[PDB]
């Protein structure tokens, strides 16, 4: 969605994931949830 | 100071990202301990940990948290 989903708390994401029936919002939250872990992966392997 | 600061911040990490890291959190404490406003903190976070896209409210809570540590709010 045209939400700025970087503003959301980790709780927020996980919750709307297994609550919402909005498929668009779903994929969007699932992606954000991913992004943050992907970025943390990139930081870990460097330092 | 610093030890209680890291905790307060690492908790803010967990609540943002779902993971926990006393190191990454300490990087952030060290980064912004001696700044003068949340923007200076933001500018320094952007240097190294830029890719996280840390939201303003996060950068506020970290500014807030580190502030509380120099005071004794624990």
């Amino acid at each position: 969605g045209s939400h700025d989903l970087s503003k959301w708390k980790y709780a927020e994401l996980r919750d709307t994931i297994n609550t919402s029936c909005d498929i668009e919002l779903l994929a969007a939250c699932r992606e954000e949830f991913h992004r943050r872990l992907k970025v943390y992966h990139a930081w870990k392997s460097k330092n | 100071f610093e030890e209680k600061a890291i905790e307060k911040v690492d908790d803010l990490l967990e609540s943002y990202m779902g993971i926990r890291d006393t190191e990454l959190a300490a990087t952030m404490v060290e980064l912004g301990k001696d700044k003068r406003n949340p923007d200076e903190l933001a500018e320094a976070l952007d240097e190294r940990l830029g890719d996280f896209a840390f939201p303003d409210e996060f950068v506020f809570d970290v500014w807030g948290a580190i502030g509380d540590a120099k005071v004794g709010r624990y």
